[PDB]
């Protein structure tokens, strides 16, 4: 056709996508919208001769043979010549795969050098005379560029000198030069060539590992931080159902700082709509596919629907997670169905899920309600989702969520208290002693298997999830947060003695924060059992002097540690009784320190006996 | 915790936090802490307002555990409700390993239940039954009623009225000591049955008694196509579809099960054993879609429903308040959508806005906001 | 193409009015490359080797023997020897690697040897080389062994599993020899694909890639040596080529877990058997999801296996346990 006829077929096809991208029709081919039963109350054939015959067939038959210099000159003049045929992107990928395959087999050398020794065929043997015969193929020539193999014959391209115009290149300084030419034409269109997206990222992981050393790692990492942002990560969003080719891109992204991974993750959700078209159609194809699973999400079909759900969040989790979290802080009984799906995620999905959870915890909303008597209904529904990830799935690093807990407690924040509170009761099995029977209360002080029986009756599971509770404190002791939490819960409770909000509220708020500080101390003594305890927690010769948390709290952390040293040895016995310092709260001038100190030194393990 | 303010045993107040209750009803406010003291009670209240919660919490404080003797006797109306008393007696006593509770009803061999009571590993301190069955056990020396201290008669007006159900409740009262506590509760207590009922009691205590709504103004044949548009636009927890017939109600789920919306059917014209199990799985979150006739209009409390669509609109304003009283329970937001398809339909809403003072506004062509029924 | 019924004693068991369970279970099924033998194994039943000369199936019943591997233990898998036609390397559960011979003239089965390397906890995997010059017996618990066959069955070297991967106590579900006989492809529990070099007697790993996030159930190979196909407990069944070691096709038909994978000797149809008693067929050279057939199997666990010589279809899956053989299925409706 002409050029002013093709430019009005481009605008006719660009409007049709945007009309389906904003709202569009959605599934008219359903058996409810088609059939309506009640018992008692022209230009098409012209636009088929644009693809098959004309300029567009000329422009894609020049890429099959070798002629790249005219096609690059055309597709820089009119870039919207794509969105017309899907075959014009597969042939800019077959040219680029030739220029990179000598490069890719040099870095991953000794594997692929043995993989021409792996690529061998079975020999057809005979039963009667015990022969050993190879296979017989034939070599035919066709006009189709991609190689095939029939039952007995192979189909090779006829024009065997198609590649003599093109030249493969050196290590990295031409791949960063031949990609501004070729990969700026098919910008977000490498999702149709999913094998070429793996081979560029497998170069990038094998380039940092080869340049490991000690010196060239600051510039070699910042080199691929602009090559993943520009045209490797936008090519991933135009992928439909592809779990494996998405993890290869993340394997090169594990070598990045987590701060500049959240810049790429946030760029994809503001350049989504305000910018380039064919991923704007694909971000709206997943949001209407994520919402079609959260409506058909049931407890009987979850065997076949969780594998269908996790496959979608393995491919495009920037789109299928902001819907899926929006129905977590609104409706429960799907929070128990989302965390059963999370056993089938990949490691790319576990990083955006931590980014989406941090995206909702900091969004501008009233955290406290209109009066102040209740917080909100989402802040208690999000905290059973976060504490449900840390128990079931063991492959999810939640260290940025815990770093959110530490910093905001310095300000004074009701979300960080409510995430921390549900973490202790769910991951650990710590229950409060304020409903307890008197017979069970004496049974909880006798150090015995009866102590293990008294927690079995009060439903306090500590011997069951001892592995999962130690992993949770491992995230607290990595950032050295254990001595920071105890001083922050005590300070905020004591700071809440001057705030004037209500009269019955701060008689419950002071009581609830008091049994949170008791509940965190009891998690420390169960996990840090042995020589690891004294390194994290502060010694009380300085816990009472530097800070000033009062004398029942200082002894409460330390009584069980002085117990096991005093029954160890007689030479070990004399060591801890002299272990002491200044006492601010009590004067040992008129109280006899022999009888005063053995009050706090003794528990009820050795006063009573039955 | 409002139920620790009943000043109960610490063992009994543990599972109430695990039971989720926090606010006592007005029927529970007036008759439980006086039943702890040991005097008899006489109660009248509405159905489903916490009538069964009176006698479960009252008897677990009073019982002293004795190996192999019964201490609580409950007589009831049918075989179905006695299975519901058993499931609630164990729930408040999940943390008491010594107590046990079994259920007796008809259709079961009595001598096989005699092996249940003779073996001490299933010999309970609490026995619940219908008096149609509990009369049949004592007449062959199976159970002994000489160590019981609490007697419970639920639905006391509906049991004592029939003369065949009057004879079996009298012999158990003669087979037990009269130095005892007798508890009597029912839903409807008239002036005629209350001189009859006072024969068992000694000094008794007497007790006598938003939502966004929208309608679509459309013609007759667009609403089987508006069904698959209102489903794939709205983000719903669980949906209920109300059909005023049984012929259209079974054609719809065969249309919905092939449109990849799994659903169930519960209404009349079907077995009552199927009506319990199919309504149980809908509460068990087995499926999210159910269609029903006007049986499920009044009284059903399932809080996971927030979208109720009216396939065939009512003729009155006294049935419509019941169908949309299910969605948006206890301050939750919900939606009420009605299909206007007849001439008498527009007169129904014209009397609704003047009676209930509620403005059923017009459906906007752009659709509703997603943040007015989730966030707001 | 017509339905013809398989004539073992399993059809006589169900034809009688026998209530509880008529045969019991199927453990393994392997073919020799000659394509006339069979190793039809059971749990407490019989491991029945077969030799049918000319007819379809109605010529002769060869041998059923319960007391072949003893009378106390069971056999996990039966490896046939590519070199010797009369040799089948059966490995029992606890401590027996015995080597049996079959006789066609007599109604018996004799044993050549029973060799064992000590501290053998449980060997569950035995498979020869495609040319028949090695034997890698691999435990799912401690380590992997390596022997020979051409001189005798003598040990050479062994590798401990904890040097391959470093996460946790991993289980080896299935492993597969390369097609040249020079590499080992092994499938872990957490979705690791490790490639071991086994040239003659040295056992060293090359690289490990993350296939997916589940127990890799089966690994098969293409008779033209272009690609290899893996399975999963997810719905994924990728197709990895060998010259570049990347993915080409994706069979995303995620309706259940994957249990059994087979290819054809020409390399065209991929047969996937899931856990919802549904089987499929696909294409390798063509696009992603292009079925040729789907078949609903009944209530019990089926097995699927392809002949090495000509395309003939072995399924199981009758009312309790029986195999079905579909003759002349070049079109399959």
């Amino acid at each position: 056709p002409e050029m002013e006829f093709l430019q009005e077929y481009i605008q006719n096809l660009e409007t049709e996508l945007e009309e389906e991208s904003t709202k569009g029709v959605e599934n008219p081919l359903a058996m409810a919208a088609a059939l309506s039963t009640e018992n008692e109350t022209g230009k098409q054939k012209t636009q088929q001769d644009i693809l098959l015959f004309g300029k567009i067939k000329l422009l894609e038959r020049l890429l099959i043979h070798g002629c790249v210099i005219p096609v690059i000159h055309v597709l820089k003049q009119y870039p919207k010549v794509l969105y017309v045929s899907e075959s014009l992107s597969r042939y800019l990928g077959r040219v680029f795969e030739y220029l990179l395959n000598p490069l890719y087999t040099s870095m991953t050398s000794s594997g692929e050098s043995k993989d021409m020794a792996t690529a061998l065929m079975i020999t057809r043997i005979d039963n009667g005379i015990l022969a050993h015969k190879p296979r017989l193929i034939h070599k035919y020539k066709t006009h189709e560029p991609f190689e095939s193999l029939e039952l007995n014959s192979s189909y090779v391209f006829y024009y065997s000198e198609w590649n003599s115009n093109l030249t493969p290149f050196a290590s990295v300084n031409d791949l960063f030069e031949n990609s501004h030419i070729y990969l700026s034409i098919i910008g977000p269109y490498l999702g149709r060539i999913p094998t070429l997206l793996s081979k560029i990222s497998r170069i990038g992981v094998a380039d940092i590992q080869k340049n490991h050393g000690s010196e060239s790692l600051h510039v070699t990492i910042d080199k691929w931080i602009d090559y993943v942002r520009k045209f490797i990560f936008p090519a991933t969003s135009l992928l439909q159902n592809n779990p494996i080719a998405t993890s290869e891109v993340y394997e090169l992204m594990k070598f990045f700082p987590f701060e500049k991974r959240y810049f790429i993750y946030n760029e994809m959700m503001t350049k989504l709509s305000q910018d380039i078209l064919p991923l704007k159609v694909s971000f709206n194809k997943a949001e209407r596919e994520a919402k079609s699973i959260l409506k058909a999400l049931s407890i009987d079909t979850i065997a076949k629907e969780s594998r269908r759900f996790a496959k979608l969040i393995s491919t495009n989790p920037l789109a299928s997670l902001v819907p899926a979290v929006k129905q977590i802080e609104n409706y429960d009984k799907v929070s128990e169905l989302v965390v059963y799906t999370t056993k089938y995620f990949n490691d790319f999905a576990y990083d955006v899920l931590q980014f989406v959870l941090l995206l909702r915890l900091t969004y501008n909303r009233p955290a406290v309600q209109f009066d102040g008597v209740n917080q909100a209904m989402w802040v208690q529904r999000l905290s059973i989702f976060i504490a449900g990830l840390a128990k079931n799935c063991p492959n999810m690093d939640i260290s940025n969520i815990i770093t959110y807990i530490l910093k905001t407690l310095h300000n004074g924040n009701i979300i960080a208290v409510s995430i921390l509170k549900e973490l202790i009761i769910t991951v650990g099995g710590i229950r409060d002693l304020n409903e307890v029977n008197m017979k069970q209360l004496l049974m909880l002080n006798s150090g015995s298997p009866l102590k293990q029986y008294a927690r079995h009756l009060i439903y306090d599971f500590r011997d069951d999830n001892s592995v999962i509770s130690s992993r949770l404190t491992s995230f607290f002791t990595d950032q050295s947060a254990i001595s920071e939490i105890i001083l922050l819960l005590y300070t905020l409770n004591l700071k809440a003695n001057t705030q004037n909000s209500h009269y019955k509220i701060l008689s419950t708020r002071c009581d609830e924060m008091n049994t949170l500080l008791w509940s965190f101390i009891e998690l420390i003594k169960h996990c840090l059992k042995g020589k690891a305890f004294e390194e994290n927690v502060l010694p009380f010769v300085e816990l009472n002097n530097r800070f000033h948390l009062s004398t029942p709290w200082t002894f409460h952390i330390w009584r069980d540690y002085l117990d096991n040293q005093l029954n160890s040895n007689e030479n070990f016995s004399i060591d801890e009784l002299i272990e002491g310092a200044e006492f601010s709260d009590v004067d040992l001038t008129k109280i006899s320190k022999d009888l005063f100190t053995t009050f706090w030194r003794l528990s009820l393990y050795d006063i009573h006996f039955d | 915790t409002g139920f620790k303010d009943f000043l109960l045993k610490p063992e009994l107040s543990r599972a109430i936090i695990d039971c989720g209750f926090e606010h006592p009803s007005e029927v529970q406010q007036h008759t439980i802490p006086q039943s702890i003291h040991g005097t008899d009670v006489l109660c009248q209240a509405k159905s489903g307002l916490g009538k069964t919660a009176v006698f479960v919490l009252s008897t677990l404080q009073q019982l002293d555990p004795v190996p192999g003797e019964v201490a609580v006797v409950v007589i009831c109306n049918a075989r179905e409700l006695a299975y519901q008393i058993r499931n609630e007696y164990l729930r408040f006593s999940k943390y008491m390993p010594d107590v046990k509770t079994a259920v007796f009803y008809g259709g079961t061999p009595i001598s096989k239940d005699a092996e249940l009571l003779k073996n001490k590993d299933t010999a309970p301190h609490i026995v619940v039954a219908t008096p149609g069955r509990l009369k049949a056990l004592v007449r062959e020396k199976y159970i002994d009623l000489s160590h019981v201290k609490n007697f419970v008669i639920d639905e006391c007006d509906k049991v004592l009225e029939e003369l065949d159900m009057r004879r079996d409740v009298q012999e158990i009262f003669r087979a037990t000591p009269r130095d005892k506590q007798v508890m009597m509760f029912s839903a409807t207590l008239s002036q005629e049955i209350r001189p009859i009922c006072r024969r068992f009691l000694q000094n008794p205590l007497e007790i006598f008694v938003g939502l966004q709504q929208y309608y679509i103004k459309l013609e007759e044949r667009e609403k089987n196509r508006k069904l698959a548009q209102l489903l794939d636009d709205l983000e719903f927890n669980q949906v209920i579809i109300f059909v005023k017939s049984t012929t259209r109600a079974n054609e719809l789920t065969k249309l919905l099960n092939a449109s990849n919306f799994p659903a169930i059917t519960v209404h009349g014209h079907m077995k009552q054993e199927e009506r319990i199990a199919r309504y149980k799985a809908f509460k068990d979150f087995e499926k999210r879609i159910c269609v029903s006739t006007d049986v499920f209009g009044r009284g059903i409390d399932i809080e996971r429903i927030n979208l109720a669509i009216n396939y065939d609109l009512t003729n009155e304003a006294d049935q419509y308040l019941h169908r949309v009283g299910r969605a948006g329970r206890f301050g939750t937001k919900g939606l009420a959508i009605s299909f206007v398809s007849s001439k008498e339909d527009e007169e129904v809403l014209a009397k609704i806005q003047e009676r209930f003072d509620v403005k059923i506004a017009e459906f906007p062509e752009e659709g509703i906001d997603p943040s007015t029924y989730l966030n707001n | 193409e017509d339905k013809r019924f398989i004539h073992v004693s399993s059809r006589s068991h169900s034809r009688f009015t026998s209530t509880p369970i008529t045969p019991n279970e199927i453990l393994s099924l392997k073919f020799h490359v000659s394509g006339s033998s069979m190793a039809y194994s059971r749990m407490d039943g019989s491991l029945t080797v077969w030799f049918i000369k000319d007819a379809s199936f109605d010529k002769s019943v060869e041998v059923y023997i319960p007391d072949c591997c003893g009378s106390d233990k069971l056999a996990t898998d039966l490896s046939w020897n590519p070199t010797s036609l009369n040799q089948i390397a059966v490995v029992s559960n606890s401590s027996e690697i015995s080597l049996l011979l079959i006789n066609e003239k007599s109604l018996t089965a004799s044993k050549l040897r029973t060799l064992s390397l000590g501290s053998k906890t449980k060997v569950n995997t035995c498979l020869y080389d495609p040319l028949g010059n090695w034997l890698l017996a691999a435990t799912k618990s401690e380590k992997i062994y390596l022997f020979d066959v051409k001189k005798d069955h003598s040990s050479v070297c062994s590798l401990n599993i904890s040097d391959i991967s470093q996460e946790d106590n991993d289980v080896v579900y299935s492993l597969a020899w390369s097609n040249g006989g020079s590499h080992i492809f092994i499938g872990f529990k957490s979705g690791y694909l490790a490639i071991l070099k086994a040239k003659h007697g040295i056992l060293e790993v090359c690289t490990k890639i993350k296939a997916h996030t589940g127990p890799i159930t089966e690994i098969k190979m293409d008779p033209w040596g272009r690609n290899f196909i893996t399975g999963s407990i997810d719905g994924n069944c990728y197709v990895w080529n060998m010259k570049s070691l990347c993915c080409e096709l994706i069979i995303n038909d995620l309706n259940s877990a994957v249990t059994t994978l087979d290819v054809c000797h020409l390399g065209k149809i991929l047969g996937i058997c899931t856990e919802d008693e549904m089987v499929y067929f696909y294409d390798l050279n063509s696009g992603n999801l292009l079925h040729s057939k789907s078949l609903a199997n009944y209530k019990t666990d089926p097995v699927l296996k392809f002949y090495p010589d000509k395309s003939w279809y072995i399924m199981s899956g009758k009312n309790d346990t029986l195999s079905n053989h579909f003759v002349k299925n070049e079109k399959n409706l």
